[PDB]
C-alpha cells in the first residue's frame, strides 16, 4: 500500500527536474512528456485518496494531497513558459477540490480530536493556497487572491483556536472565532464555514468543562452565524443539543441572563433545522428558565425568556 | 506538548504565505497582521525554549531554536521589505541570544559526548548564521558578515573535529582542532571559545581513552590555548585536571618527556587560573 | 557510522551557507575556504560510500551518495559563479560517478527486490540529473544536456515501472518499459540498460505468479532488446533462464505459440552470449517445445520450433 505514494512523490520530483531541465530549451515535447507524467501521477494519487478515505487512513490520504499540491506547483511551472492557460485551469480546479478535501479531512480530524492529523492537514492547505497564489501572481485573477488570503487567514484562525483549546483560554477562543467567521463569510465558502462550525462545537464542548457560560454563549453565537450558511441538518441538531446543554449549565449557575441569550442562539438555529423535538425541548428548558427568573425576581429576564419561548414554539 | 512547535511552524508558514501574498497585493494591515502573528508566535516559542532548559529535554529545546531561526527568516523578510530597522534589530537580538543559547547547549552536549545533540545545535547555529547574514546584508555591517563567515567556519570546524573523533582519526582530529582554535580567534567570542575548549577537552579525553598520551598532549596544548584566550577558570580547572590525567597516563606509559610536557601544560593552566 | 553521515552532511550544509554568504558579499577567500572544505568532504564521502557498499548496507551507502550530491550541488554553485572549466569538469565527473554508483545500488536493490531502496536511489539519480544539467547549461554542452534529459526520462520511466510493479498492471508495466528502453537506447548508458533488464526480469516474475506468460514474453522481448546493446553476460543468462521458465509454463498452459516466442527470445540472447551450457539447455527445451508443437499438430509452430532449434544448435 504505502510505497505507491513514495513512488508518486518521486515521479512528481522527476517531473519537476524534467521541467526545470527543459525550461531554458526549445523543446515543448519534453514539457508535454513531463505534463503526461504529472497527469498520470495525479490520476493515481486521486484514485488512491478516494480509496484511502473509504478505508479511513487519513494520513495516506493527506500525503496524497501533499503530492497533488506539489504536482499542481509543477504544472504551473510548466504552464508559464508554455503560455498555456488550460493547464492552469486544470491545476487551479484540481487544487480547489484538493483544498476542499483537505478541509473535509481537517474537519474530521477536529471532530475526532486528532491534533496529529490537524497539524499535517493545516500545512497541506497552506501549501495548496501557496500554489493558488503562484497561479494568481501570474494570471492576475483578483478573486483567487481573495480566496487564497481568506483561506490562509481562516486556517491561521483555526490553528489559533485549536491552540486556545489546548491552552483552555475560552476568551482567546472567542476572539479567534469571531475573526474566523469574519474571514470565512468574506470568502463565502460554505465548506470552510462547515469546518469552522465543526470546530465551534469542540470549542463549546470544552467551554462547558470550563463552566464559563458567559463566554460560551458568545462562542455559540458565532457557531450559529456559520451554521445558518451551511444548513447541514445533523450538525444543526448537534449545535442545538450543545445550546440546550449550555442553558442547563447556566441554570445550575443561576445565570438566567446568559441562559436567555443561550436560548436566543438556540432558536436562531432551531428555526433553520425545523426539528419539532428541539422545539419541545427548547420550550421545556425555557419554562425552567422562566421558573428560575421568577425565583430570582429577574422578571425582565423572565419576559425575554418567554418571548424567545413563544418565538421558538410558534415554529411548530 | 510537541504539537505546539508544529502549530507555531504552521503560524510561521501562514505568515510566510501572507507576506508572499502581500508582496503581490497592497495591504499594510496584511503586513501588520503577519508581523503581530509572527512576533507573538516567536515570544510563545521563546517562553517554551526558556522552559525546555529547566525541563532538560534539549531535543525539544533545539527544535524550538530551529523554530526561532525559521521565524526569524520570515521576520527579516517582512522587516527588510517594510523598511523598519527596529524590527530588524529585534529579530537580530532574538537570533543572537538564541544562537548564544545554542552554543551553551552544544557545550553541554560535547561535555556529555552526546554528539547527536551537538551536531543538531551546530546545524541551528549554521541556519542562525544564515539568517544573521541576511539581516546584515541590509544593515551594511561588514563586521557582522565577517562574524557570520567566522561562525560558519567555527561550526564547520567543530563538526569536522566531532567527525574525526567519531571515526577515531585522532591525528586528523588534532590537526582539525589546530584549525578550530584559529577559527575561534577569528570569531573573537568567549562563548564560542568555551565551546571550542570543551571540544578540545573532549578530544583529549578520547586520546586518553585510547592511551595515546602524546596525541593527548597535542590536544591539550590546543585546549589550554583556547582556555587561555577564553579566560574561564572552570575550563582552566578542567584542563588542569585532564592534564594531570595525561601526566599519570604518561608515567603509566613509562615516559618522562611526555610527563614533563603534561606537567608544564598543567602548570600553564594553573598559571592562567591563578 | 550514523553520526559521520550527519556530520559530513552538516559540513556540506555549512559550505552551502558559506557559499551563500560569500556570493552575497562578493568575496573570493570564503569561496576558496568553502571549496577546500567541500573537496575534503568529497574525498572522505567517496571512501565512506565505497566502504558502505562493502559493508552491504545500501541505505547508508545511498545516504552517502546524497551527501556527495549535496556536495556536487554546492561545488557547482561555487564553480559556475567562480568561472573555471576544470572545477565544472570535476563537479560533472563527481556527479556522474555518483549517479553510476547510485544506479549500481538501484540494480542491486531491484535484484534483491527492495523497491524502497531503488526508489530512494532514483531520487538520488533525479537530483544528480538536476545538478548535471545546471553545470552543463552554464558550461555550454548540448551532449551532456541531452544525456541528463534522456537519463532523467529513463529514470522517470523506471519510477513509473516500479509504480506499475506495485500496482500489478503488467500491460501498464510493459508500456512504461517500452518508453524506458526507448530512452535507454537513445542514451546508450550501460547501467541504465542493466537496470531496465533487471526491472523486466522482476516484472516477468510477477507475471508468472499471475500465470500471464503472454505479457511475460512481451516484457522479455524488451529485455533482450536492451541486453543486445550492452552484453551483460550474466543478465543475458538470467534472461535465458527466465525465458525457459516462461516456456515451461507456456507448455503447461499448452500455449506452444507463446513457448516458441519464448524460445525465439532465448536464442536471440544466446546468440550474443555464446554460452555453450545455456545453448545446449535451450536447445534441449526447444525439442520439448517442438514435441508439444507436434502433439498439438501446429504445422507453422512446429516449423518455427524446427527453425529455432536448428539455428540454435547449428553453430553451438
Amino acid at each position: 500500500l504505502e510505497l505507491a505514494l513514495k513512488a508518486l512523490q518521486i515521479l512528481v520530483n522527476a517531473a519537476y527536474v524534467l521541467a526545470e531541465i527543459a525550461r531554458d530549451r526549445g523543446n515543448e515535447e519534453l514539457l508535454e512528456k513531463a505534463a503526461r507524467l504529472a497527469e498520470e501521477a495525479a490520476r493515481q494519487a486521486e484514485r488512491i485518496a478516494r480509496q484511502a478515505r473509504k478505508e479511513g487512513n487519513l494520513e495516506l490520504a493527506l500525503k496524497a494531497l501533499q503530492i497533488l499540491v506539489n504536482a499542481a506547483y509543477v504544472l504551473a511551472e510548466i504552464a508559464r513558459d508554455r503560455g498555456n492557460e488550460e493547464l492552469l485551469e486544470y491545476a487551479a480546479r484540481l487544487a480547489e477540490e484538493a483544498a476542499r478535501q483537505a478541509i473535509e479531512i481537517w474537519a474530521q480530524a477536529m471532530e475526532e480530536g486528532n491534533q496529529q492529523l490537524r497539524t499535517k492537514a493545516a500545512h497541506i492547505i497552506l501549501r495548496a493556497a501557496e500554489v493558488l497564489l503562484e497561479i494568481a501572481r501570474d494570471r492576475g485573477n483578483q478573486e483567487l487572491l481573495e480566496k487564497a488570503a481568506s483561506l490562509v487567514d481562516a486556517v491561521a484562525a483555526l490553528q489559533q483556536a485549536a491552540a486556545a483549546i489546548l491552552e483552555g483560554d475560552v476568551e482567546k477562543a472567542v476572539r479567534a472565532a469571531q475573526e474566523a467567521v469574519k474571514a470565512a463569510k468574506e470568502a463565502g465558502d460554505n465548506d470552510m464555514l462547515r469546518a469552522v462550525a465543526i470546530a465551534a462545537l469542540r470549542i463549546a464542548k470544552e467551554a462547558e468543562k470550563q463552566g464559563n457560560v458567559e463566554v460560551a454563549v458568545k462562542a455559540a453565537r458565532v457557531a450559529v452565524e456559520a451554521a445558518k450558511q451551511a444548513g447541514d441538518n445533523d450538525v444543526l441538531r448537534k449545535v442545538a443539543e450543545q445550546a440546550l446543554r449550555i442553558a442547563k449549565e447556566a441554570e445550575k449557575q443561576g445565570n438566567v441572563e446568559v441562559a436567555v441569550k443561550a436560548a436566543r442562539v438556540a432558536v436562531e438555529a432551531a428555526k433553520q433545522a425545523g426539528d419539532n423535538d428541539v422545539l419541545r425541548k427548547v420550550a421545556d428548558q425555557a419554562l425552567e428558565i422562566a421558573k428560575a427568573a421568577l425565583e430570582q425576581g429577574d422578571i425582565d429576564v423572565a419576559q425575554k425568556a418567554m418571548d424567545v419561548a413563544v418565538e421558538a414554539l410558534t415554529q411548530a | 506538548p510537541e504539537l505546539f512547535l508544529q502549530d507555531l511552524r504552521s503560524l510561521v508558514e501562514a505568515a510566510r504565505i501572507l507576506a508572499r501574498l502581500a508582496r503581490q497585493r497592497g495591504d499594510e494591515h496584511a503586513l501588520e497582521r503577519a508581523a503581530r502573528w509572527a512576533e507573538q508566535a516567536a515570544r510563545q516559542a521563546e517562553r517554551l525554549a526558556r522552559q525546555a532548559r529547566k525541563e532538560g529535554n534539549l531535543e525539544l529545546a533545539l527544535k524550538a531554536l530551529q523554530i526561532l531561526v525559521n521565524a526569524a527568516y520570515v521576520l527579516a523578510e517582512i522587516a527588510r521589505d517594510r523598511g523598519n530597522e527596529e524590527l530588524l534589530e529585534y529579530a537580530a537580538r532574538l537570533a543572537e541570544e538564541a544562537a548564544r543559547q545554542a552554543i551553551e547547549i552544544a557545550a553541554q552536549a560535547m561535555e556529555e559526548g552526546n554528539f547527536e545533540l551537538a551536531l543538531e545545535a551546530l546545524e541551528i547555529i549554521n541556519e542562525a548564521a544564515r539568517v544573521l547574514a541576511r539581516i546584515a546584508h541590509h544593515r551594511g555591517n561588514q563586521e557582522l558578515l565577517e562574524k557570520a563567515a567566522s561562525l560558519t567556519h567555527a561550526s564547520a570546524a567543530l563538526s569536522r573535529a566531532i567527525a574525526a573523533i567519531l571515526e577515531g582519526d585522532v591525528e586528523k582530529a588534532v590537526r582539525a582542532a589546530q584549525e578550530a582554535v584559529k577559527a575561534a580567534k577569528e570569531a573573537g567570542d568567549n562563548d564560542m571559545l568555551r565551546a571550542v575548549a570543551i571540544a578540545a577537552l573532549r578530544i583529549a579525553k578520547e586520546a586518553e581513552k585510547q592511551g595515546n598520551v602524546e596525541v593527548a598532549v597535542k590536544a591539550a596544548r590546543v585546549a589550554v590555548e583556547a582556555a587561555k584566550q577564553a579566560g574561564d577558570n572552570d575550563v582552566l580547572r578542567l584542563v588542569s585536571e585532564r592534564a594531570l590525567s595525561i601526566a599519570a597516563s604518561s608515567v603509566k606509559q613509562g615516559n618522562y618527556e611526555v610527563k614533563e610536557k603534561a606537567i608544564r601544560v598543567a602548570k600553564e593552566a594553573n598559571k592562567q587560573a591563578g
